[PDB]
This record gives C-alpha cells, sequence and structure tokens, in this order.
RNA sequence: AGCCGGUAGCGGGCGUGGAUCCCUGGAUGUCCGAAUGGGGGAACCCGGCCGGCGGGAACGCCGGUCACCGCGCGCGCGGGGGGAACCUGGGGAACUGAAACAUCUCAGUACCCAGAGGAGAGGAAAGAGAAAUCGACUCCCUGAGUAGCGGCGAGCGAAAGGGGACCAGCCUAAACCGUCCGGCUUGUCCGGGCGGGGUCGUGGGGCCCUCGGACCGAAUCCCCAGCCUAGCCGAAGCUGUUGGGAAGCAGCGCCAGAGAGGGUGAAAGCCCCGUAGGCGAAAGGUGGGGGGAUAGGUGAGGGUACCCGAGUACCCCGUGGUUCGUGGAGCCAUGGGGGAAUCUGGGCGGACCACCGCCUAAGGCUAAGUACUCCGGGUGACCGAUAGCGCACCAGUAC
RNA sequence: GAAUGCCGGCAUGAGUAACGAUAAAGAGGGUGAGAAUCCCUCUCGCCGUAAGCCCAAGGGUUCCUACGCAAUGGUCGUCAGCGUAGGGUUAGGCGGGACCUAAGGUGAAGCCGAAAGGCGUAGCCGAAGGGCAGCCGGUUAAUAUUCCGGCCCUUCCCGCAG
RNA sequence: AAUCCGCCUCCCAACAAGCUCUGCGUGGUGGGGAAGCCCGGGUGACAACCCCCCGAAGCCAGGGAGCCAAGAAAAGCCUCUAAGCACAACCUGCGGGAACCCGUACCGCAAACCGACACAGGUGGGCGGGUGCAAGAGCACUCAGGCGCGCGGGAGAA
C-alpha cells in the first residue's frame, strides 16, 4: 500500500466506531482468505496484496484497540 | 479478532480431495488447534452452506533438509466437511 | 529437639572434646586432646498447654521461657480474642512479644 | 545507522582512479551495502550467458561493473569542476550538499 | 535516497506527499515455564462462575475471573521464581602438609542451603588500652611475619598506634500526661491499641518550683543543571610517468587545535571513513551536583529519687570466636542450671583483690569510601585458526 | 627426535584375511551408455507352531508414486528402507481422555526436621484391572470396525405421553 | 433418617415355575463366490451354496466338584431414605436436536525395535491349515503366504 494511502486509511479508520471497525476487519479478513485461495491455485500474480491486507487488518485492529482503551 | 476466515486457511488441492466434491465432501486445511464444532460454524458462515459431518486429521510436517541444515515443515491439520444433500461450495468446484 | 516459639532458641553446634592426662595446675605434664567431634546441643523444649478464651493453646517452648508463656496469657486479657480459632489466638499472643 | 554515500543516483561524477581514470558519467545506481556505485559506460566487462529464452543466440553481454565509492567524485553543476562535498544549512533549516571549490548546490 | 533481513532468483510492491534504517514510548504478544482454576509424562488435558458468538438447550469457540502463604479492617497490599561473579548468614569435608599419624594442618577452604542487593556486610562505644590519651563504621598503606599461638612440631598469626580514602548521624522502650477499646475481683483497677512525651555518659530523662522565650535543617518530596539511551558539522591536490591498478617515482602546490587509525586495484595529511575542535533530545531513564519546601531539631538553676530495654546482667557446667590448641585464660558469643538491680545502678582495663581510670549491655535504622563483571566502551613490548574462549564458521551444535 | 607423548597426514602388512549362516540355483524375454545382481516368464530349491498372518511396545515418514545413482548397499545396480519432489493416516461405537479405583505417588487436617526437607487418615493422581454403545462387505497407488453400502446400538439436551 | 439391608417369628412357593440376562440357532435384508481360460482386472456364474462326521484350551459363566496355601479395590448399576422440593423431580416409552480432544501412514522375532553395522544374539499377546507317524504346538513332507539369506565364475592339492 502507498504511503499516502496508509495515512488516509488511518484517518478514515479513526473516525469509525468500534462496531464498524470490527465489521470492517471481518470483511478484510474475508478478502484475505480469497487472496490465499487464489495464491494456492497459482492465480495471484500480484502477491504483494497478501501482505497489504494483513497489515491493513493490523492497522485497523491497532486503532480498534486505541478506542477501547478509555 | 477471531473469524471463520481465521479457521479456514486454504483448500486441499489433490486427487484425493477432488474425488470428494462429487459426494459433497470438501477438504480444507484448517488451523491445527481448531475444533470440529468450530470448523462447522466456520465453513458455513464462509461458504453459506449447511455442514452435516466433519472429519479431521493431523498432518505432520515432512522433515526436509537444505545441505548442512536439517529441518521440518510446519505441521498441518486438514478437515473434510460434509455439506447437506444437494448443496455446493462453488469456490472449490473450480476446480 | 526443635526451635523455641518464644525465645527463638535453636539447636547449636558444639564440639565434644575428649581429653587425657593430668592438669598442669595439679602438677601434671599437661592435657592432651585425644579427640574432637561435632555434636548438637538442643534447647530444653517442653509442651505448655494453656486455656485462653475458652480455647486450648499449646506452646513448644524452652524450659527457660516457660513462665514467659503465662505472662502472655495475662497480657491477652485486654484483647478481644473470643470467637477466634486456636491458630488465630496463638498468633495474637506471639504478636504481643 | 547507515552507510555514508557522498554521491547519489544520479548526479554527474568523475572517475578519478583505476582503469577508467578521467572519464565522466552519471551515477546509474548506488549500492550502499557494497559501498559501490555504478557509473554509466564505465567499468565495462564481458559476461558469458547460457543460451536461454532470455538470451537466444547466447554468447556474451556487456555489464557495467561497480566501482568503489571513493573512486568517484561528483561534478559541480555550477563551476563544472570535480569537488569534495560540503554540508550547508538553509533557513528551513534543511541541509544540502554544496560544492567545495565554488559555492554551488549539488542537490 | 534508496528500500521489501542473511538471500540471489522467479513473481510483485514501496520511497523527497521523506521509505528502508536508528533511538524513545506505546499496541499486539498462541502454548509451557515461579506457573498460580484443576490435572499433568513442561509446551498437553480437563473444569466452575459472568458476558458474547452459532439454529444453540446439549456441543464448541471468544473475552473476563477463579492457587497457596503472610500482614492489615470477603476486600486490599505484599510474597513465590531468575541473575556471570560479587555479599551476609545457616551448615561444612577430604586429598594434602606434619617426609608415618591421632592433636594440628589443609580450612571455616571446596561444596550444599537460606537471603540480600546493585552492591552486601558493618556502623554512632556497656569501644579501645595506658597515651594523665583516642573518639561510629567501612576500605587501602603501614605497624608486622611484630606481639604471641603451636604434638613450642609442621606450621598458624593479630591488635593499638601512624599515613591515607570517605565522611553523618538518627528513631525508639521506659517514667509522666491524654484518648479509644474489654476484662470482671468496679476502679486513683488491670490490660491492649493510638497520640503526646523522651533518647543520654561532662550521666540523661520524667515530675514539682524558679527565671529565660528567631536560628539550624534532612538520608523525605518538588524543580533544575549535568549524564545515558539515535545522531550532526568538520581544513587541505592537481599534473606527468611505470603499471591491470598509484597511494610508487617525478614537477609544482596546499592544510594542520586535524601527520590517531582504517579504507580505496600497490606504499594517500589534502579521494573515502575518520581525526583535532565543536554541536545535539520531543521521549524514556538517571540525577550523589544547584535551588526550594517538609519532617525534624533548641534554654538555665533548684527540689523530687519516679524512669533508663529480663529468664537479661551475674555465677557455675558444655562450647564456639580472638594470635590464644586449658594455658595464669580475661574479653565477645551461648546450649543447660541457678538468677539480680535502675546511677549509691552496672559492664570493662587478660585469673583474683584493692586503687585509679574507661564505658553505658540486654530495641531499630543509617549514605559515602569497599567487592564483583552477565552488559557497553577504551587500550595492549596480548593470540593470530594445533594459537586465542569449548565455538573467528549455524557450538554448548554434530556425535 | 624420542615422553607405549598430543593433533593431523600418509605408509607397512597387501592386492593378502575377509565380503556375516552350505535353503541353490538354471535359461529365455524386457530395460538400459553399462546388467550374474532391476523387471517379466518357465524350470529348480528352502520355510510352513514359520522364514506365514494379526496386535502391543519401540522406531517416527522408513508408507505410495514420479524423476535419479555421487555417497550409503560389504560386489554390481538401470534396483533399494538411499537423493529430490508430490501425494498419503478421515471414528459418538476401535484405543486413550471429558469414568473408576490397585501398588505406589501426591497430599486439606496434623506431625517432625539446622536450612534444603522428611512424614501423613481424608482427598487427588496413577492401569495392559473394573466399566463402556459396530458387525459384514465394497472402495484407494497409498486409509478404513474411521470413507461408502446394508443392517444395528450408546449417551447428553429438549418436548410429548403414561 | 430409612419402607432398604441385617436379625427374630409366621404363611405360600421350592431340584416346578415365573421373572430376568447371556450364548447359539433361525431370522426381513444385504453380501461374497473357485479352478481354468483371456489382457490387478474380464470371464466362468442366474455360480452352487447341500448332507454326514471329528470338534476345542473358545462361548453359555458369575456353571459344577474337590482342596488348602483361603484367594483386590472403586465407580457405573439397583435399592433406601435427609436436607430440599412436590407448578418441581425422577422412572418408562416415543420424537427431534446434540455428540468434543488425541492416536490411526509404514516396520514390528525384525534390513525400520535393543545390540556402533542392512550384526547367525535379544524382544510380550493372538491365529497358526493337510497327511502319516500311539498322542502332540513333537517329527517328515506339504497349503495359503513368504522366501533362495546383496559378490560371483572356476578348479578338485596339502
Ligand atoms: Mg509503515
Ligand atoms: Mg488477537
Ligand atoms: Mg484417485
Ligand atoms: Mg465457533
Ligand atoms: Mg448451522
Ligand atoms: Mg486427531
Ligand atoms: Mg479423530
Ligand atoms: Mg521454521
Ligand atoms: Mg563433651
Ligand atoms: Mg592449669
Ligand atoms: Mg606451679
Ligand atoms: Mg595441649
Ligand atoms: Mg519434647
Ligand atoms: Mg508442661
Ligand atoms: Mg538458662
Ligand atoms: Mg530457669
Ligand atoms: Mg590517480
Ligand atoms: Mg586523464
Ligand atoms: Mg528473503
Ligand atoms: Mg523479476
Ligand atoms: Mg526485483
Ligand atoms: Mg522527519
Ligand atoms: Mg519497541
Ligand atoms: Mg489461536
Ligand atoms: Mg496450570
Ligand atoms: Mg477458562
Ligand atoms: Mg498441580
Ligand atoms: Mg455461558
Ligand atoms: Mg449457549
Ligand atoms: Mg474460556
Ligand atoms: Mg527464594
Ligand atoms: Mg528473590
Ligand atoms: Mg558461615
Ligand atoms: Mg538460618
Ligand atoms: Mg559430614
Ligand atoms: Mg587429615
Ligand atoms: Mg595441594
Ligand atoms: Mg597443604
Ligand atoms: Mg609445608
Ligand atoms: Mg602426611
Ligand atoms: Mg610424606
Ligand atoms: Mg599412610
Ligand atoms: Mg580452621
Ligand atoms: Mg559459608
Ligand atoms: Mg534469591
Ligand atoms: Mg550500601
Ligand atoms: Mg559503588
Ligand atoms: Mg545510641
Ligand atoms: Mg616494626
Ligand atoms: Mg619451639
Ligand atoms: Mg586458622
Ligand atoms: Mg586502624
Ligand atoms: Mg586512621
Ligand atoms: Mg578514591
Ligand atoms: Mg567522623
Ligand atoms: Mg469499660
Ligand atoms: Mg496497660
Ligand atoms: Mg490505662
Ligand atoms: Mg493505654
Ligand atoms: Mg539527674
Ligand atoms: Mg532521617
Ligand atoms: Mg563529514
Ligand atoms: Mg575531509
Ligand atoms: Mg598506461
Ligand atoms: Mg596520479
Ligand atoms: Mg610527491
Ligand atoms: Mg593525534
Ligand atoms: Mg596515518
Ligand atoms: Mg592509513
Ligand atoms: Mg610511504
Ligand atoms: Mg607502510
Ligand atoms: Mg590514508
Ligand atoms: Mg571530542
Ligand atoms: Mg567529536
Ligand atoms: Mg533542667
Ligand atoms: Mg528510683
Ligand atoms: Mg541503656
Ligand atoms: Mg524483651
Ligand atoms: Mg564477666
Ligand atoms: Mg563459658
Ligand atoms: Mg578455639
Ligand atoms: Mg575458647
Ligand atoms: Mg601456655
Ligand atoms: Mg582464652
Ligand atoms: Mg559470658
Ligand atoms: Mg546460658
Ligand atoms: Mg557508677
Ligand atoms: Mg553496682
Ligand atoms: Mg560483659
Ligand atoms: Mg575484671
Ligand atoms: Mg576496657
Ligand atoms: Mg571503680
Ligand atoms: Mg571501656
Ligand atoms: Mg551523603
Ligand atoms: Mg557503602
Ligand atoms: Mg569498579
Ligand atoms: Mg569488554
Ligand atoms: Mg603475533
Ligand atoms: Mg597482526
Ligand atoms: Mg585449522
Ligand atoms: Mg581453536
Ligand atoms: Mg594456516
Ligand atoms: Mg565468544
Ligand atoms: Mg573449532
Ligand atoms: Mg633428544
Ligand atoms: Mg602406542
Ligand atoms: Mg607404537
Ligand atoms: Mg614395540
Ligand atoms: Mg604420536
Ligand atoms: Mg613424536
Ligand atoms: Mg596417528
Ligand atoms: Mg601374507
Ligand atoms: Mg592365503
Ligand atoms: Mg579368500
Ligand atoms: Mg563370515
Ligand atoms: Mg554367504
Ligand atoms: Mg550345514
Ligand atoms: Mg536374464
Ligand atoms: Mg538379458
Ligand atoms: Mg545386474
Ligand atoms: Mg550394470
Ligand atoms: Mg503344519
Ligand atoms: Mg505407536
Ligand atoms: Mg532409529
Ligand atoms: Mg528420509
Ligand atoms: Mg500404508
Ligand atoms: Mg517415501
Ligand atoms: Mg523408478
Ligand atoms: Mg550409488
Ligand atoms: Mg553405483
Ligand atoms: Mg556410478
Ligand atoms: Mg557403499
Ligand atoms: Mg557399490
Ligand atoms: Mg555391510
Ligand atoms: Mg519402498
Ligand atoms: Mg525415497
Ligand atoms: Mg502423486
Ligand atoms: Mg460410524
Ligand atoms: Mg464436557
Ligand atoms: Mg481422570
Ligand atoms: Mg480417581
Ligand atoms: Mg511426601
Ligand atoms: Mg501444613
Ligand atoms: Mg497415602
Ligand atoms: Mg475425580
Ligand atoms: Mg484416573
Ligand atoms: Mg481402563
Ligand atoms: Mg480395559
Ligand atoms: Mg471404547
Ligand atoms: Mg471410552
Ligand atoms: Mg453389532
Ligand atoms: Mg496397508
Ligand atoms: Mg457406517
Ligand atoms: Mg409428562
Ligand atoms: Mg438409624
Ligand atoms: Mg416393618
Ligand atoms: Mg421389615
Ligand atoms: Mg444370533
Ligand atoms: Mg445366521
Ligand atoms: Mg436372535
Ligand atoms: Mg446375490
Ligand atoms: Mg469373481
Ligand atoms: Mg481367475
Ligand atoms: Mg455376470
Ligand atoms: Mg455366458
Ligand atoms: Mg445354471
Ligand atoms: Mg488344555
Ligand atoms: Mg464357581
Ligand atoms: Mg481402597
Ligand atoms: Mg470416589
Ligand atoms: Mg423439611
Ligand atoms: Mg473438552
Ligand atoms: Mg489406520
Ligand atoms: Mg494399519
Ligand atoms: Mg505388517
Ligand atoms: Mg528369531
Ligand atoms: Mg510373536
Ligand atoms: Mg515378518
Ligand atoms: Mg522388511
Ligand atoms: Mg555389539
Ligand atoms: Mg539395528
Ligand atoms: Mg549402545
Ligand atoms: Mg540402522
Ligand atoms: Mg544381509
Ligand atoms: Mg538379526
Ligand atoms: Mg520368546
Ligand atoms: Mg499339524
Ligand atoms: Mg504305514
Ligand atoms: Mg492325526
Ligand atoms: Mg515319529
Ligand atoms: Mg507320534
Ligand atoms: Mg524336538
Ligand atoms: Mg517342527
Ligand atoms: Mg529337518
Ligand atoms: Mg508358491
Ligand atoms: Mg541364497
Ligand atoms: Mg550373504
Ligand atoms: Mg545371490
Ligand atoms: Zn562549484
Amino acid at each position: 500500500m502507498k504511503l499516502s494511502e496508509v495515512r488516509k486509511q488511518l484517518e478514515e479508520a479513526r473516525k469509525l466506531s468500534p462496531v464498524e471497525l470490527e465489521k470492517l476487519v471481518r470483511e478484510k479478513k474475508r478478502e484475505l482468505m480469497e487472496l490465499r485461495f487464489q495464491a494456492s491455485i497459482g492465480q495471484l500474480s500480484q502477491n504483494h496484496k497478501i501482505r497489504d491486507l494483513k497489515r491493513q487488518i493490523a492497522r485497523l485492529l491497532t486503532v480498534l484497540n486505541e478506542k477501547r482503551r478509555q | 479478532m477471531k473469524t471463520a476466515y481465521d479457521v479456514i486457511l486454504a483448500p486441499v488441492l489433490s486427487e484425493k480431495a477432488y474425488a470428494g466434491f462429487a459426494e459433497g465432501k470438501y477438504t480444507f486445511w484448517v488451523h491445527p488447534k481448531a475444533t470440529k464444532t468450530e470448523i462447522k460454524n466456520a465453513v458455513e458462515t464462509a461458504f453459506k452452506v449447511k455442514v452435516v459431518k466433519v472429519n479431521t486429521l493431523h498432518v505432520r510436517g515432512k522433515k526436509k533438509r537444505l545441505g548442512r541444515y536439517l529441518g521440518k515443515r510446519p505441521d498441518r491439520k486438514k478437515a473434510i466437511v460434509q455439506v447437506a444433500p444437494g448443496q455446493k461450495i462453488e469456490a472449490l468446484e473450480g476446480l | 529437639s526443635k526451635v523455641c516459639e518464644i525465645s527463638g532458641k535453636r539447636p547449636i553446634v558444639a564440639n565434644s572434646i575428649q581429653r587425657r592426662g593430668k592438669a598442669k595446675r595439679e602438677g601434671g605434664v599437661g592435657k592432651k586432646t585425644t579427640g574432637i567431634s561435632k555434636r548438637r546441643q538442643y534447647p530444653n523444649l517442653q509442651k505448655v498447654r494453656v486455656r485462653v478464651a475458652g480455647q486450648e493453646i499449646t506452646f513448644r517452648v524452652a524450659a527457660s521461657h516457660i513462665p514467659k508463656v503465662y505472662e502472655l496469657v495475662e497480657r491477652a486479657k485486654g484483647l478481644k480474642l473470643e470467637g477466634l480459632s486456636p491458630k488465630e489466638i496463638k498468633k495474637e499472643l506471639l504478636k504481643l512479644l | 545507522m547507515r552507510v555514508k554515500m557522498h554521491v547519489k543516483k544520479g548526479d554527474t561524477v568523475l572517475v578519478a582512479s583505476g582503469k577508467y581514470k578521467g572519464r565522466v558519467g552519471k551515477v546509474k545506481e548506488v549500492l550502499p551495502k557494497k559501498y559501490a556505485v555504478i557509473v554509466e559506460g564505465v567499468n565495462i566487462v564481458k559476461k558469458a550467458v547460457r543460451v536461454s529464452p532470455k538470451y537466444p543466440q547466447g554468447g556474451f553481454i556487456e555489464k557495467e561493473a561497480p566501482l568503489h565509492a571513493s573512486k568517484v567524485r561528483p561534478i559541480c553543476p555550477a563551476c563544472g569542476k570535480p569537488t569534495r562535498v560540503r554540508k550547508k544549512f538553509l533557513e528551513n533549516g534543511k541541509k544540502i550538499r554544496v560544492c567545495a571549490k565554488c559555492g554551488g548546490a549539488l542537490d
């Protein structure tokens, strides 16, 4: 993911509520599994995407954590 | 957080796993610590099906070496889920 | 053969020194040590049972500090001890040391 | 914390020593780990390649070899001379490389 | 200004809209391990309660909580295990030496156990010991291989004093006053908390008369300088020639608070990294120095004889410690027996007595000077792959 | 230059002993650069209270297939329990656990011991003992009381009826 | 505590039954199915699936008799009642739902375990066919299955 796209994700994410953050992760964790399946059948040439989602999910969860801490 | 997409990892791609599609038996690699009951709910919410029967087995990693360095592959666990009569998990029918 | 609950008296290590010959002070040639070996000297531990607040308290105490037990019972009078377990009472008494 | 490279991709440099002493060229690539830089058209060697899909007909190709970073001195875009680099503080106050013979910037 | 570790490749991305990378803080942190819900053949198994998920009552999963012990009015705080040496304490050998051996030695060593920390111990005289004297303790030099101890054998081996390092002194118990509580043998009663009070050896304190009525100041807390955990600036060289290569040689220069050193195709002050000299922290750690609070600290005569740490001092028996091996054997310590006193009290100055002096036991705390090196750095008339750590290399590995 | 020194290297004995049960071999065809040794056929011999088959220990991928022969195989090797890669182990009923106890182990209570620790009725743990519900066939290169087919059964939750 | 158990008395029953549990047989139904021939499979084949005899150390079983050396425990299970509660609860029948974790490959008298070795050694339980020999797990041959032992070819001295 591009640097600017990362700033933007954090901005938008920090605006969501915890419930929305949970839901958004559950979607990305799903989109990840799809990437894993296309990885196994040899149909994912843009393999960097697998890393991206994993770190997006991390960032999202990190922020979700921020919210719950007060 | 824990989701069904954390329990189902990859589909088992092999002659033996394919032969099960015909009678509606789908074979996935699952997280090694995952339960039959837990796998049931996981496959269902992922592929919108109805699981009737779950079989699991552990798959010890093969010992493998690279020159001087003897090692081992990660231990895996695979599950063979049974979908309700006439249902289909289409992602796997693929093939 | 153990440790005094009151005085803290513990078993100590002493030597047993065997000697022969006549003392110099008695015109002797002098005393010769024909053997030294380690031994233990135990406190004179004894059992002291006392009724305090309707409960039976027992102390394992050196004979030297036997009357120190009764002193503690006297000083226990200004305490609200009734209702407590015997294990509890003993703790109160010993705290007053 | 990081290797000190007084030169970068891709300012114009003079190769001051070795076989190609005198030559001038742009810095194609910088390799901080080997502490070496690739200078365009300098250090040409003949590498043999297997006849492959990539190289049908086979034979040899030509490759620019890395030069030790010290063998290279940047050419000042102001006075046009080979120089040492200096650090200068601006009002930003960012720091920039400036030529040592005159005062010109080197980016 | 490059980057996606060693690690290239296939296949794909990121970066002056500041990436990789470096320091600081934070978040995540499966299972075992003190391991602590319960069990267990560690990394596995099995539960209780509250909440959530699934169609969910059975079943399963996610979050939270549930061991035991100590101290304090079920709930709080604390404990548990680990650390290379270093340190105190509780126990404690033998080979060996005595050219045999038992006392003795080795040696309170090796080792085991408990414990403490960044140090531990000790520490504010019931001291020293002869100076009409010194003045807590610790550590070094010296006193001194002296004094002495010793099958007076082998051997063991102080202290006072002097020179230095560091520097610091405190809080209590008791008498008396007050307050809360409970005890039954009802009160000027006994007792337990808490507060006041008091802390000394020219003895000090209490109580009762008498006169007198701002200075010190922390070892605690607060701020700060300084330091540590990333870094940054940093002078002066070109040309010819041999050569694969110049830093060699030659010509003409230049810097220097920098001619330590390592690189660069060979031998470079001026190419590179550095060096002299400077600069640098938002964050965390430190902070013994600077500043400020706080706690705490402070008179003099006279009377009273109330108080000054108990199974203690003291004596005897058994022992340990000291240079002291039963010796004229004191001192310090204490397992057994006996067993006081409160300043006209008591301990000590090497049996004992007198005299003359010293000191204040039976409660506690206390920096620094000192030890060590797992860790980081600097430096070697230190090693250079049979060396140097067991390991320069995927070693506490293969075997 | 010697320490039956230490570490390593390389010699000698020497093309020598040996090549691990005297149950035993022979031919033809195939493969391949190479074949007494691998594959196939026929003939011959050996085991058969095993030298056959099924469990449990223990071992831990050696199982199956593809491609290989440097080393391992006491020879050879195209072969292999060897090298590389891919595949393969499916259970409410089988075994163990969510059941029970045995010796023993541990251990609230309690007892003892310089320290570490030693005991100890209950309880807990501890099995190849007690208890407990699946039999026949089919299928894979490789798993099956596990998948499939037929016919049976157990517990738990809930509901109805008596 | 107790209607249970134990003990005493009485009545009926008793080598009967009844009741209950297991074994074996049959059993709706499903399976298998040879030689030989032909390239593990196809065929044989609508395969046949029957009578007699031998017969266990195994089953009914917790059976019987004898003997002395006198031969585990606890749970599941049935019964009793106490707190409790009797709208509960439990039993019986039926129905639907629910049913977790680990092992499972392969060698296993051995070239895969213990013996440094693909080592003439060691390793517990079960199956272990046929004929003949008095019997047998002995012995000889042989079935199923498995092998000919991972150097060979010659020669015919001591
Ligand atoms: Mg980032
Ligand atoms: Mg998580
Ligand atoms: Mg297949
Ligand atoms: Mg689940
Ligand atoms: Mg469902
Ligand atoms: Mg499993
Ligand atoms: Mg399973
Ligand atoms: Mg790994
Ligand atoms: Mg004696
Ligand atoms: Mg004498
Ligand atoms: Mg005399
Ligand atoms: Mg003597
Ligand atoms: Mg006694
Ligand atoms: Mg008594
Ligand atoms: Mg005494
Ligand atoms: Mg006495
Ligand atoms: Mg040059
Ligand atoms: Mg030139
Ligand atoms: Mg990599
Ligand atoms: Mg590429
Ligand atoms: Mg690339
Ligand atoms: Mg920045
Ligand atoms: Mg960090
Ligand atoms: Mg997990
Ligand atoms: Mg635990
Ligand atoms: Mg839990
Ligand atoms: Mg436990
Ligand atoms: Mg719940
Ligand atoms: Mg639920
Ligand atoms: Mg949970
Ligand atoms: Mg401890
Ligand atoms: Mg500790
Ligand atoms: Mg000691
Ligand atoms: Mg102790
Ligand atoms: Mg001993
Ligand atoms: Mg000796
Ligand atoms: Mg010696
Ligand atoms: Mg010696
Ligand atoms: Mg000597
Ligand atoms: Mg000797
Ligand atoms: Mg001698
Ligand atoms: Mg001797
Ligand atoms: Mg000694
Ligand atoms: Mg010690
Ligand atoms: Mg400790
Ligand atoms: Mg200290
Ligand atoms: Mg220090
Ligand atoms: Mg004092
Ligand atoms: Mg002298
Ligand atoms: Mg002498
Ligand atoms: Mg000594
Ligand atoms: Mg001194
Ligand atoms: Mg001095
Ligand atoms: Mg100093
Ligand atoms: Mg002083
Ligand atoms: Mg009262
Ligand atoms: Mg009182
Ligand atoms: Mg009072
Ligand atoms: Mg009072
Ligand atoms: Mg006075
Ligand atoms: Mg203080
Ligand atoms: Mg610089
Ligand atoms: Mg410079
Ligand atoms: Mg030239
Ligand atoms: Mg030159
Ligand atoms: Mg010159
Ligand atoms: Mg210098
Ligand atoms: Mg130099
Ligand atoms: Mg140099
Ligand atoms: Mg020179
Ligand atoms: Mg030189
Ligand atoms: Mg140089
Ligand atoms: Mg400096
Ligand atoms: Mg500097
Ligand atoms: Mg006064
Ligand atoms: Mg008095
Ligand atoms: Mg005193
Ligand atoms: Mg006292
Ligand atoms: Mg005395
Ligand atoms: Mg004495
Ligand atoms: Mg002594
Ligand atoms: Mg003595
Ligand atoms: Mg003497
Ligand atoms: Mg003495
Ligand atoms: Mg004494
Ligand atoms: Mg005594
Ligand atoms: Mg006096
Ligand atoms: Mg006196
Ligand atoms: Mg004394
Ligand atoms: Mg005296
Ligand atoms: Mg004295
Ligand atoms: Mg006197
Ligand atoms: Mg004195
Ligand atoms: Mg200080
Ligand atoms: Mg100190
Ligand atoms: Mg030091
Ligand atoms: Mg160092
Ligand atoms: Mg050298
Ligand atoms: Mg050197
Ligand atoms: Mg070497
Ligand atoms: Mg070495
Ligand atoms: Mg060498
Ligand atoms: Mg090292
Ligand atoms: Mg080595
Ligand atoms: Mg010589
Ligand atoms: Mg030899
Ligand atoms: Mg020899
Ligand atoms: Mg010889
Ligand atoms: Mg040698
Ligand atoms: Mg030699
Ligand atoms: Mg040798
Ligand atoms: Mg010979
Ligand atoms: Mg011969
Ligand atoms: Mg031969
Ligand atoms: Mg042989
Ligand atoms: Mg042979
Ligand atoms: Mg024979
Ligand atoms: Mg042939
Ligand atoms: Mg042939
Ligand atoms: Mg062959
Ligand atoms: Mg061949
Ligand atoms: Mg037979
Ligand atoms: Mg096994
Ligand atoms: Mg093995
Ligand atoms: Mg292998
Ligand atoms: Mg297999
Ligand atoms: Mg294999
Ligand atoms: Mg093959
Ligand atoms: Mg080979
Ligand atoms: Mg070969
Ligand atoms: Mg070969
Ligand atoms: Mg070989
Ligand atoms: Mg070979
Ligand atoms: Mg061999
Ligand atoms: Mg094989
Ligand atoms: Mg293989
Ligand atoms: Mg395959
Ligand atoms: Mg089944
Ligand atoms: Mg359960
Ligand atoms: Mg259990
Ligand atoms: Mg049990
Ligand atoms: Mg025990
Ligand atoms: Mg206890
Ligand atoms: Mg027991
Ligand atoms: Mg239990
Ligand atoms: Mg059990
Ligand atoms: Mg069992
Ligand atoms: Mg059993
Ligand atoms: Mg079972
Ligand atoms: Mg079971
Ligand atoms: Mg059945
Ligand atoms: Mg098989
Ligand atoms: Mg079935
Ligand atoms: Mg009903
Ligand atoms: Mg009764
Ligand atoms: Mg009745
Ligand atoms: Mg009755
Ligand atoms: Mg039947
Ligand atoms: Mg039948
Ligand atoms: Mg029947
Ligand atoms: Mg049929
Ligand atoms: Mg057939
Ligand atoms: Mg046939
Ligand atoms: Mg047919
Ligand atoms: Mg026909
Ligand atoms: Mg017919
Ligand atoms: Mg029999
Ligand atoms: Mg019987
Ligand atoms: Mg029992
Ligand atoms: Mg029980
Ligand atoms: Mg009632
Ligand atoms: Mg479970
Ligand atoms: Mg299996
Ligand atoms: Mg099997
Ligand atoms: Mg087998
Ligand atoms: Mg055998
Ligand atoms: Mg057997
Ligand atoms: Mg076999
Ligand atoms: Mg085999
Ligand atoms: Mg052997
Ligand atoms: Mg073997
Ligand atoms: Mg061995
Ligand atoms: Mg082997
Ligand atoms: Mg063999
Ligand atoms: Mg064998
Ligand atoms: Mg046998
Ligand atoms: Mg027979
Ligand atoms: Mg005949
Ligand atoms: Mg017969
Ligand atoms: Mg015969
Ligand atoms: Mg016969
Ligand atoms: Mg025989
Ligand atoms: Mg036989
Ligand atoms: Mg025979
Ligand atoms: Mg045959
Ligand atoms: Mg053979
Ligand atoms: Mg052989
Ligand atoms: Mg052969
Ligand atoms: Zn310039």
